[PDB]
C-alpha cells in the first residue's frame, strides 16, 4: 500500500505543477510563435520524414545482450546450490560465447556505424 | 462426496504459549535442546501421517512441553532473561549478533541455575531418531489398488507365418 | 558466408528438429521449432534481391505467427493440467489449434498461399531444404499425439491439400512452384493416414523425400527454373532425361514405380477403417498432378523443343555434376516397389 | 576481508535458520489447530446457512479420497470480513 | 449446439413429407456455403470497393441459397409425387434442379447442363451413403 | 485466478487478430507478436505460481530469450525491405505471385 | 482490494486491444510498455516479483530499439493515433463495450465459470507455505543453472546464433 | 519422445521437470503434488487406453485439485445462501465472521 | 618464442584494457581449479538448513543416527567454525 501511495503522491506533485505551469502564465499565442524552431529559418520538411539509424546493427545486437543479462541476473541465487561446480561451468560457459559473439561481431566490423 | 470430519472446538483448546518472537528467539536454542523429545514426536506424527487431525494428541504435548520449559526460565533466570529477548527484540530482523552480551549473561544463568548447555552450531539441524509407540501408518495417501498390468505374452520367437503375406508376395 | 557462419547456421539447421524429435518437454519442441525458424531465415535471404527479401519475410511472418500459437495451445495445456505434454485429458479445443498451428507451419492447404511464393523467391538448394528436411519437425511434434487427433479437421486438411495442390500444379511454368505444389498434395496424403496410422505417414514422408531431392539435385545440374528451361536438357544434359522421366512418374504414383506405394497402401488403410469416400476423392484427384508430370515429360525427353546457338559452346564443357548421391536417390526412388513389403512394416 | 566476513555471516545465517528449526515444532502444532478451529466455524454456520437447502449435505467433500487435503486460501477466509481475505492475499507482499 | 440439432431435424421424418421444413433447412445450409465462399473470395480477390464487396457477398449467397432451395424442394416434390421414400433418384432429381439454377443464375446453359450431372450425381450418392451407412468422417478402428 | 485467465487468454486472441489483420505497416505487426509474447510470458508465470511450481519457472525466462531472437530477426528484416523499397509497407512485398 | 487484479488484467486486455488496433508504431510501443508494467504487477500480484521485474526491463529494452527502428524505417508525415481515423477510435470505443459486454453475459450464465464477479479476490492466492523461508521466483529461475541446465543451454545458444544470424541478414 | 534418444544414452535433459509432482528447489512440493502423484502411479504401465478409464478416480480430484471447479462453486453457494438469509433477516454472522475473533494463539 | 613476447609487449602498451581482459577471465577458471578452499563452498550450502530436518522413526537398526541434537552422532561443524 505504502509504495502505491507514494508513487501516486510523486504522479500528483508532478500534475500538479504542469497545471500550474499552464494556468498561472499570462498568454499570447499567434501562429509565428508556435511555429516549429530552425535557427531563425523555416524548416523544409516534416521532422516526421525518415531518420537514418547508423547503429541499427547495434541497436539489434542490444536486444540479444539484453536477454543474455536476464539469464545472468539469478546468478546471486544460483550460488547458493549445492551443485557449485555445475553452477559454475553454466556460468563460465554462457559469459565465454558471449564475448565469443562480441568478439565475432567486433571483427566483422558489426560495432562500426554504417556511413 | 464423504462428509470431512473436524475435531470440536473443545477438543483444540490448548494452554497457548502466547509470547512473542522476539522472546520465542531469545529462548530458541535452549528450547530446541531441552524440548526435543516432544518436538521431534510431533513432527514424525506429522509427516508421516500427513494429517493435522491425527496428530492432535501430539500437538498439545508440544504446547505443554513449552509451557514447561519458559516456567523453568521464568522462576530462576527471570531478569537475565527479560534483559535479552527485549535487546534482541530491538532489531528489525531480531538478530543475534547485536546483543552477544546480554546473551551471554543469560546463557551463564541457565548453566548455573539449570545446568543448560546451549548446542552447538550445526548441532539443531541434525537428523534425529526418536522412539514411539505410535503405528507406521500403511497407506498413509489413501491410494486405491493399483489397476492389474496387462498379461504379457511368453514364448519365443518364430519366423512370420507365410513371411510378409503383403498382398501377393511369396516371401 | 565465410566458413564460421556456415557452421554455426548449418548446425542451427540441423540442431532444431534433433531437439524436437528427442524432447520430452513440449516447451523444448518449440524451441526446436524455434531454432529451424532463425537459423533457415539468413540461408533464405543469402542471395539479396528484393525476391529473395520478400521470401523471407513471408516466411518469417508466416511461422511466427504459427509457433505463437502451438505456444498457446502449450501454455493453455500447462494450465489446464500442470504437465508439459499432452494427454487424452487434454481440452479438444487446445489439440485443434495445435493441428491448425502445425498444418500452417507445414504449408497444408488452406494455409498454404505461403509455400509456393517463398519456394519461388529462393535458391533451389533451398528450396531444397524446405520441403525435406523443414518438414520433419512439425510432422514428428504430430506422430507424438496422433491419437488425440481430430479426425475431421485432418481429413478436411487433408482433401484439401490434394485438391489445391493438384489444382495449383496445373497452371504453373516455374519449376519452384510446381515443387511447392507438388509438396501440398504428398503432405496432404501424409495426414490423412497419421491418425490412423502413423507408420504410413513416415513412409509417405521418406519416399516423397528421396524423389524431391534428386528432383531438385536435376533442377540445380542446369540451374532450370522454367518448363522452357528444363526443355533444353536433350541438349545439355541428355543422359539425365532417363531418371527425370521415371522420378516425374513416380511422383505422380504411377505403377510399377515406388511412388505408387504411398498412395496404395494409404488408401488401403484408410479403408480399413471404412474412410472410402475420402479415399476415393483423394485418389481420383491425384490423377491431376500425373497430368501437369507428363506434361513436363512431354517437354524435356519425349519431344525435342527448340534450342539455341549457344548452347554449342555448353557442349565444349565439362560438367563435375551430379554427385552419385543422386544416382542412388534417382535409382531407391523409381525401381524399389517389388521390396515393397520391407518398407510399410 | 570479504572472505572472512562472508565466512562469518554464513555462520551467523545457520545460528538464525537453527532458531527457527527448534521453535517450527510449536508454530506448525499452533498452525494445525488454528486452520482446523477455523474450518469448524465454517462448518457450523454452513449448517445453518445451508439447512433449508435441498439436497445440501453440510461439510461434504469435493473429493472421492478420504486423505486430508489442506484448505485454500479461498476456504479459510470464504465467510469472513474482505479485510481478512485480503490481508491474507496481499499482507506479505504489500508489506514495505 | 442447437444448431447441429436444427440440422439433424432432416432426417427425423422420411423425405416426401414435410417438404416445407427441409426447403428451409437445405435453404440455411446453401446460404451458410454461400457466405463460406463469399468470405474467401472477397479476403483474396478484393473488390474496388466496399459496396461492391457487399454486393458480392450477397451475390453469392442469394444464389448458393436458391441452389439449396431448389434441391430440397425438388427432392421431397418428386419424392410425394413418386410415393419413393428410400430412392436415390429423388435426390439426383433434385441435384439437377438446383444444377439447373446455378447455370440459370450465372447464364450459362454450359453451367446449367455441367452442373445438373455433377450435383444429381452428388446428391444421389449422397442418399446412397445415408442408406449404406458410410461414414464421411470416420474415427481410427484398426 | 479463474477472470485473470480469460482477459489474459483474450489479451492474446487481440493480439493474434491484430497480427492476422494486416495495416500498412510491418512494424506494426512486428509490435502484434511481442503482443502474442507478452501475454503468454503472464499466462505461463501466473500458472506456475498459482501451482507453486518452481521447477518450471526457468520456462517463462526462455520464452522471452527465443521471442528476443524472433524481435531481433524481425527487424533485421525490416531493415532490407526497408533498404529495397523506402518504406517497410507489405503492399510492395508482392512480387512473388509472378 | 478484491478488484486489483481483475482491474489490472483489465488494463492488460485494453493494451492489447489497442496494440491490434496498430496506429503508428510510436503508440504501438507506447501501449507494449503500458502493457509491460501491468504485466509486472499482475505477477507480482500472484506472488511474483523477479519474473515481473524481468519482462519489464526485457520490455523496456525492447521497445527503445523499436522506438529508433521506428523514426528510421516505419514513418510517415502524419503518423496515425487511436484518435486520428474515425474507424480505429470507433473499434476501440466497441472493443471495450464489447468487452464490459462479454464479462457481463458470462457472469450472468455461469456465475462461476470463466467470470466470478462476486468471487473476485477470493481465489487468487490458493496455498502459501506460511513458515517458508527459500520460495522466491528467482530461486526458481536459478535452477538453470544448477538442475535444469538444459534449459541455459538451448538458451545460450539461441541468442549465440543470433549474432551470427543477424549479422548475415543485415550485410549488403 | 519421436526418438528416444534419452531414454538410450540414460540421460535427462527434459524428462525430470515433466510435471508437477517433479522434483521441486528445496524440497518445496507444488500444488496437487499428492493428487498428481496418485494419478501418475495409476497409470503406470497400462497405457493411455486403459488409463483414461480405470484411473478416472484419480485425474478427477487431480482435476479438482488444480482448477478447482467444485471448490468455487460450493463456497459461491453458501456465500449466496447468506446474502439471501440476511436481506430476509433470518441470519446475523457470528462475532468471529464479523472481525472481532479472539485470535489464537 | 621471443616472437610473442614481442607480440605480447605490443599487446601491453596499446590495448591494454583487451590484455587485461583476456588474463582475468584466464585466471577465473583457473583458481578454482588450484585452490584449496574450492571444496567448502559446496559444503557450505550443503550446511544451511533452510528446510525442517524430519526425524526418522528409530527401528534399533540406527547406530550412526544421533538420538538427541547434541548426541556425538551426526554431521560435525567443526570445520566451518575454524575455517
Ligand atoms: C496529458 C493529458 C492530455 C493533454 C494533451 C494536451 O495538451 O491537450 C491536447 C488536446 C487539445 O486539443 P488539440 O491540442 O487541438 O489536439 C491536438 C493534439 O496534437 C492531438 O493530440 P495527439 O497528437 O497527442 O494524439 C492524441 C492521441 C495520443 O495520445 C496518446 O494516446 C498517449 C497517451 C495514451 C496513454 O490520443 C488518442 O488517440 C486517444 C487515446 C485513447 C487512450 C489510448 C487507449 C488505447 C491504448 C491502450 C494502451 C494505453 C497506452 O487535448
Ligand atoms: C467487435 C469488434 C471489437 C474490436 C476488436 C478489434 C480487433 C482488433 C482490430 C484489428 C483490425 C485490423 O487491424 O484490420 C485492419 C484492416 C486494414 O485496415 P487498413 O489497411 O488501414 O485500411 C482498410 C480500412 O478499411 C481503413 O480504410 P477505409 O477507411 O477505406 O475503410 C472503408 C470501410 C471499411 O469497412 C469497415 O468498416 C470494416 C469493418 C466492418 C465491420 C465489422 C464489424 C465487426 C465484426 O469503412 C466504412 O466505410 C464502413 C464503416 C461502417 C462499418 C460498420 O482494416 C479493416 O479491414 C477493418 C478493421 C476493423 C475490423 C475489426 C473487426 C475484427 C473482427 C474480425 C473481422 C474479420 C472476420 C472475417 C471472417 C468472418
Ligand atoms: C523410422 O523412422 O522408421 C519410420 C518408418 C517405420 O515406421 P514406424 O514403425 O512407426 O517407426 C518406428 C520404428 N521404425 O520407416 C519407413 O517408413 C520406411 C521408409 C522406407 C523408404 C523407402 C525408400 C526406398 C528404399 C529401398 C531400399 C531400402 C532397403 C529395401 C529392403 C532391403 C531388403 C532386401
Ligand atoms: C464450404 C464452402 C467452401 C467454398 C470454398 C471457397 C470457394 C470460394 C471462391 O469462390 O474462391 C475464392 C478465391 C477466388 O474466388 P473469386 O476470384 O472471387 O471468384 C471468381 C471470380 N471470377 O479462390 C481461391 O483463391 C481459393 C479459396 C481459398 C481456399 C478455400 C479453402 C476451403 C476451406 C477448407 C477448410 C479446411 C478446414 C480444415
Ligand atoms: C472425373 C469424372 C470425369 C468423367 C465424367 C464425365 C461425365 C460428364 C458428363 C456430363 C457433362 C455435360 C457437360 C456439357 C458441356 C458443358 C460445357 O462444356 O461447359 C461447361 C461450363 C464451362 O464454364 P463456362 O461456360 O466457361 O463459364 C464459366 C464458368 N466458370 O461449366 C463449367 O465448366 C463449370 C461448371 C461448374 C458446375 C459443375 C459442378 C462443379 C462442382 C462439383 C459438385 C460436386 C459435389
Ligand atoms: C568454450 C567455453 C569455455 C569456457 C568454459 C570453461 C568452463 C570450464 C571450467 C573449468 C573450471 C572448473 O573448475 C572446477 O571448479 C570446481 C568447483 O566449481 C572445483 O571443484 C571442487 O570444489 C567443489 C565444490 O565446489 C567440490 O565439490 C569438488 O569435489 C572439488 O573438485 C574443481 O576442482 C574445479 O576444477
Ligand atoms: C563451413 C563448415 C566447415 C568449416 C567449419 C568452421 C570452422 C572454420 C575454420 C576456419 C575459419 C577461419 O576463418 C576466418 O575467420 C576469421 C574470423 O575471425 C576472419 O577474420 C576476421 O578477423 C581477422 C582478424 O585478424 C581479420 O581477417 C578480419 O578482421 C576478419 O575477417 C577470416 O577472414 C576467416 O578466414
Ligand atoms: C516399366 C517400363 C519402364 C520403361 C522405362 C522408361 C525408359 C526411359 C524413358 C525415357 C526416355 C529418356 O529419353 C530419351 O533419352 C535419350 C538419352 O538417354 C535420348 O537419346 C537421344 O537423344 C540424345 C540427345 O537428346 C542423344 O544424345 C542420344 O544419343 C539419342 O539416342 C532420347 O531422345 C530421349 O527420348
Ligand atoms: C445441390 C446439390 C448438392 C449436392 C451435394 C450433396 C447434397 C446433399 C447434402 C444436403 C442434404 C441435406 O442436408 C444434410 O442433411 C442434414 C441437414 O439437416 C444433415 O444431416 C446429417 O447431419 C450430421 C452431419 O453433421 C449427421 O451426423 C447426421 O446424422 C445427419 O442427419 C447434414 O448436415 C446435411 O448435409
Ligand atoms: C426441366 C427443364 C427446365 C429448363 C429450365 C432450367 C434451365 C435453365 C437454363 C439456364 C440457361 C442460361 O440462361 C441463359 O443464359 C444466356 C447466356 O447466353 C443469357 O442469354 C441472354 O444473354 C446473353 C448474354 O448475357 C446473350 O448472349 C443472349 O443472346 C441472351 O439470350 C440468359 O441469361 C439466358 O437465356
Ligand atoms: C467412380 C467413383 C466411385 C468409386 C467406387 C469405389 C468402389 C466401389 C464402392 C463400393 C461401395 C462400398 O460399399 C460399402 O462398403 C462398405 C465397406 O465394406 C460396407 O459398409 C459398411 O461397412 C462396415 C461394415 O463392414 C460398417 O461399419 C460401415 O459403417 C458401413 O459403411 C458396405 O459393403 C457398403 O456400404
Ligand atoms: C479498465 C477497468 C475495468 C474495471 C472493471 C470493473 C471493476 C469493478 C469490478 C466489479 C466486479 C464485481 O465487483 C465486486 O466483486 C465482489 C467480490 O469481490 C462482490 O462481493 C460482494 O458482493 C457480492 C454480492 O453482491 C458478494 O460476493 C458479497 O456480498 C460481497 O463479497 C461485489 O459485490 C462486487 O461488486
Ligand atoms: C546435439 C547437441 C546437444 C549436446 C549438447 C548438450 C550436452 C548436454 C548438456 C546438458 C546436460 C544436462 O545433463 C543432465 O542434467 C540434469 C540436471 O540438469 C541431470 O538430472 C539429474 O538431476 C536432477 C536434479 O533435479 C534429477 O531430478 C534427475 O532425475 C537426474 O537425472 C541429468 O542426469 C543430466 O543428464
Amino acid at each position: 500500500m505504502n509504495l502505491y501511495t507514494v508513487i501516486f503522491i510523486n504522479i500528483l506533485l508532478s500534475l500538479t505543477l504542469i497545471l500550474v505551469a499552464f494556468w498561472l502564465p499570462q498568454m499570447n499565442l499567434y501562429s509565428e510563435k508556435a511555429n516549429p524552431y530552425e535557427c531563425g529559418f523555416d524548416p523544409t520538411s516534416s521532422a516526421r520524414l525518415p531518420f537514418s539509424m547508423k547503429f541499427f546493427l547495434v541497436a539489434i545486437t542490444f536486444l540479444l545482450f539484453d536477454l543474455e543479462i536476464a539469464l545472468l541476473l539469478p546468478l546471486p541465487w544460483a550460488i547458493q546450490t549445492i551443485k557449485t561446480s555445475t553452477m559454475m561451468i553454466m556460468a563460465f560457459i554462457l559469459v565465454t560465447i558471449l564475448s565469443l559473439g562480441l568478439a565475432y561481431e567486433w571483427t566483422q566490423k558489426g560495432l562500426e556505424w554504417t556511413e | 462426496p464423504g462428509i470431512v470430519e473436524l475435531p470440536t472446538l473443545e477438543e483444540l483448546k490448548v494452554e497457548e504459549v502466547k509470547v512473542s518472537s522476539a522472546v520465542l528467539k531469545a529462548a530458541a536454542h535452549h528450547y530446541g535442546a531441552q524440548c526435543d523429545k516432544t518436538n521431534k514426536e510431533f513432527m514424525l506424527c506429522r509427516w508421516e501421517e500427513k494429517d493435522p487431525r491425527r496428530c492432535l494428541k501430539e500437538g498439545k504435548l508440544v504446547n505443554g512441553c513449552a509451557l514447561n520449559f519458559f516456567r523453568q526460565i521464568k522462576s530462576h533466570c527471570a531478569e537475565p532473561f527479560t534483559e535479552y529477548w527485549t535487546c534482541l527484540d530491538y532489531s528489525n530482523m531480531q538478530l543475534f549478533r547485536h546483543c552477544r552480551q546480554q546473551q551471554a549473561k543469560f546463557d551463564q544463568c541457565v548453566l548455573d541455575k539449570l545446568g543448560w548447555v546451549r548446542p552447538d552450531l550445526g548441532q539443531l539441524s541434525k537428523v534425529t531418531k526418536v522412539k514411539t509407540d505410535r503405528p507406521l501408518p500403511e497407506n498413509p495417501y489413501h491410494s486405491r489398488a493399483r489397476p492389474e498390468p496387462n498379461p504379457v505374452i511368453e514364448g519365443d520367437l518364430k519366423p512370420a507365418k507365410h513371411g510378409t503375406r503383403f498382398f501377393f508376395w511369396t516371401v | 558466408m565465410n566458413p564460421i557462419t556456415l557452421a554455426i547456421i548449418y548446425f542451427t539447421i540441423f540442431l532444431g528438429p534433433v531437439i524436437t524429435m528427442s524432447s520430452t518437454n513440449l516447451m523444448l519442441m518449440w524451441v526446436g521449432l524455434e531454432f529451424s525458424l532463425l537459423a533457415i531465415i539468413p540461408m533464405l535471404i543469402n542471395k539479396k534481391n528484393p525476391r529473395s527479401t520478400e521470401a523471407a519475410t513471408k516466411y518469417f511472418v508466416t511461422q511466427a505467427t504459427a509457433s505463437m500459437i502451438i505456444l498457446l495451445a502449450i501454455v493453455l495445456n500447462y494450465k489446464q493440467l500442470g504437465t508439459w505434454m499432452f494427454q487424452q485429458q487434454t481440452n479438444g479445443l487446445i489439440l485443434n489449434m495445435t493441428l491448425m498451428a502445425l498444418s500452417m507451419k507445414l504449408g497444408l492447404a488452406p494455409f498454404h498461399f505461403w509455400l509456393p511464393e517463398v519456394t519461388q523467391g529462393i535458391p533451389l538448394h533451398m528450396g531444397l531444404i524446405l520441403l525435406t528436411w523443414q518438414k520433419i519437425a512439425p510432422l514428428s511434434i504430430l506422430i507424438q499425439i496422433y491419437p488425440l487427433l481430430n479426425s475431421t479437421i485432418i481429413l478436411m486438411l487433408a482433401i484439401t491439400s490434394i485438391f489445391m495442390g493438384a489444382w495449383g500444379g496445373l497452371n504453373q511454368t516455374q519449376m519452384r512452384k510446381i515443387m511447392a505444389y507438388s509438396s501440398i498434395a504428398h503432405m496432404g496424403w501424409m495426414l490423412a493416414i497419421l491418425p490412423y496410422n502413423p507408420s504410413l505417414t513416415l513412409l509417405n514422408l521418406m519416399i516423397y523425400i528421396i524423389l524431391t531431392a534428386p528432383m531438385f539435385m536435376a533442377l540445380m545440374l542446369n540451374n532450370s527454373m522454367t518448363i522452357n528451361s528444363i526443355s533444353l536438357l536433350w541438349n545439355k544434359t541428355p543422359a539425365m532425361l532417363t531418371m527425370i522421366s521415371l522420378m516425374l512418374l513416380s511422383l505422380g504414383g504411377l505403377p510399377p514405380l515406388t511412388g505408387f506405394l504411398p498412395k496404395w497402401i494409404i488408401i488401403t488403410e484408410l479403408m480399413k477403417n471404412n474412410c472410402l469416400i475420402m479415399a476415393t476423392l483423394m485418389a481420383m484427384m491425384a490423377l491431376l498432378n500425373l497430368f501437369f508430370y507428363t506434361r513436363l515429360i512431354y517437354s524435356t525427353s519425349l519431344t525435342m523443343f527448340p534450342t539455341n546457338n549457344n548452347s554449342k559452346m555448353m557442349t565444349h564443357q565439362t560438367k563435375t555434376k551430379p554427385n552419385l548421391m543422386f544416382s542412388t536417390l534417382a535409382i531407391m526412388s523409381t525401381m524399389t516397389l517389388p521390396l515393397a513389403p520391407q518398407l510399410i512394416t | 576481508r570479504m572472505m572472512r566476513w562472508n565466512q562469518e555471516r554464513r555462520r551467523l545465517l545457520i545460528e538464525d535458520l537453527e532458531a527457527r528449526i527448534a521453535l517450527m515444532p510449536l508454530f506448525q502444532a499452533e498452525k494445525d489447530r488454528r486452520t482446523l478451529q477455523i474450518l469448524r466455524e465454517n462448518l457450523e454456520e454452513e449448517a445453518i446457512i445451508m439447512k433449508d437447502v435441498p439436497n445440501w449435505k453440510v461439510g461434504e467433500s469435493v473429493f472421492h479420497t478420504t486423505r486430508w487435503v489442506p484448505p485454500l486460501i479461498g476456504e479459510m477466509y470464504g465467510l469472513r470480513t474482505k479485510e481478512e481475505m485480503s490481508n491474507a492475499n496481499f499482507g506479505f507482499t504489500w508489506y514495505t | 449446439a442447437m444448431v447441429k440439432r436444427f440440422f439433424e431435424s432432416y432426417h427425423e421424418v422420411p423425405d416426401g413429407t414435410q417438404c416445407h421444413r427441409k426447403t428451409y433447412i437445405t435453404t440455411a445450409l446453401g446460404g451458410i456455403c454461400g457466405i463460406i465462399g463469399s468470405a474467401y473470395s472477397v479476403s483474396l480477390n478484393p473488390a474496388d470497393s466496399t459496396l461492391e464487396a457487399v454486393a458480392r457477398v450477397g451475390r453469392y449467397t442469394f444464389t448458393a441459397a436458391a441452389i439449396g432451395a431448389m434441391f430440397g424442394l425438388t427432392t421431397c416434390v418428386s419424392a410425394q409425387v413418386r410415393e419413393k421414400p428410400d430412392d436415390p433418384l429423388n435426390y439426383f432429381i433434385g441435384g439437377c434442379a438446383g444444377g439447373l439454377t446455378l447455370g440459370a443464375r450465372t447464364h450459362s446453359y454450359g453451367t446449367a447442363a455441367m452442373g445438373c450431372v455433377y450435383m444429381g450425381t452428388a446428391a444421389a450418392l449422397f442418399k446412397i451413403g445415408k442408406l449404406e451407412g458410410w461414414e464421411l468422417f470416420p474415427t481410427p478402428k484398426v | 485466478m479463474p477472470s485473470t485467465f480469460f482477459n489474459l487468454t483474450m489479451a492474446f486472441s487481440l493480439s493474434l487478430l491484430g497480427t492476422l489483420m494486416f495495416r500498412s505497416h510491418l512494424m506494426s505487426t512486428l509490435l502484434c507478436l511481442e503482443g502474442m509474447v507478452l501475454s503468454l510470458f503472464i499466462m505461463t508465470s501466473v500458472t506456475s505460481l498459482n501451482s507453486n511450481s518452481m521447477s518450471s519457472m526457468p520456462i517463462p525466462i526462455t520464452i522471452l530469450v527465443f521471442a528476443a531472437c524472433e524481435a531481433a530477426v524481425g527487424l533485421a528484416l525490416l531493415v532490407k525491405v526497408s533498404n529495397t523499397y523506402g518504406t517497410d509497407y507489405v503492399q510492395n512485398l508482392n512480387l512473388l505471385q509472378c | 482490494m478484491n478488484n486489483y487484479i481483475f482491474v489490472l488484467s483489465s488494463l492488460f486486455l485494453v493494451g492489447c486491444l489497442g496494440l491490434a488496433l496498430k496506429p503508428s508504431p510510436i503508440y504501438g510501443g507506447l501501449g507494449l510498455i503500458v502493457s509491460g508494467f501491468v504485466g509486472c504487477l499482475m505477477v507480482l500480484g500472484f506472488g511474483g516479483s523477479f519474473l515481473g521485474l524481468m519482462v519489464f526491463l526485457i520490455y523496456l529494452g525492447g521497445m527503445l530499439v523499436v522506438f529508433g527502428y521506428t523514426t528510421a524505417m516505419a514513418t510517415e508525415e502524419y503518423p496515425e493515433t487511436w484518435g486520428s481515423n474515425w474507424l480505429i477510435l470507433g473499434f476501440l470505443v466497441l472493443g471495450v463495450i464489447m468487452e464490459v459486454f462479454l464479462i457481463c453475459v458470462l457472469n450472468y450464465y455461469d456465475e462461476v465459470g470463466v467470470i466470478n464477479l462476486d468471487g473476485l479476490g477470493d481465489w487468487l492466492m490458493y496455498e502459501v507455505d506460511d513458515v517458508g523461508v527459500m520460495l522466491e521466483g528467482g530461486i526458481g529461475v536459478a535452477a538453470m543453472y544448477s538442475c535444469a541446465t538444459w534449459m541455459m543451454v538451448v538458451a545460450g545458444w539461441s541468442l549465440f546464433a543470433g549474432i551470427f544470424i543477424i549479422i548475415e541478414i543485415t550485410r549488403d | 519422445p519421436f526418438l528416444d534418444i534419452q531414454k538410450k544414452l540414460g540421460i535427462s535433459l527434459d524428462r525430470h521437470f515433466m510435471f508437477l509432482s517433479a522434483e521441486q528447489p528445496y524440497k518445496n512440493a507444488a500444488r496437487c503434488h499428492a493428487f498428481e502423484k496418485e494419478w501418475i502411479e495409476c497409470a503406470h504401465g497400462i497405457g493411455g487406453t486403459r488409463a483414461k478409464k480405470e484411473c478416472k478416480i484419480e485425474f478427477d480430484d487431480f482435476e479438482e485439485c488444480l482448477l478447482r471447479y467444485k471448490t468455487m462453486r460450493r463456497m459461491h453457494d453458501i456465500k449466496k445462501q447468506r446474502e439471501k438469509l440476511m436481506k430476509e433477516g433470518k441470519y446475523t454472522p457470528p462475532p468471529h465472521h464479523s472481525g472481532r475473533e479472539e485470535p489464537r494463539p | 618464442a621471443g616472437r610473442i613476447s614481442a607480440f605480447l609487449k605490443n599487446a601491453w602498451a596499446k590495448e591494454p584494457v583487451l590484455v587485461v581482459s583476456f588474463s582475468v577471465w584466464g585466471l577465473a577458471i583457473i583458481m578454482p581449479m588450484i585452490s584449496p578452499y574450492t571444496k567448502y563452498a559446496s559444503m557450505i550450502n550443503k550446511a544451511t538448513p533452510y528446510n525442517y530436518p524430519v526425524p526418522v522413526r528409530d527401528d534399533g537398526n540406527m547406530p550412526d543416527v544421533p538420538s538427541h541434537p547434541q548426541d556425538p552422532l551426526g554431521p560435525s561443524l567443526d570445520w566451518l567454525k575454524n575455517l
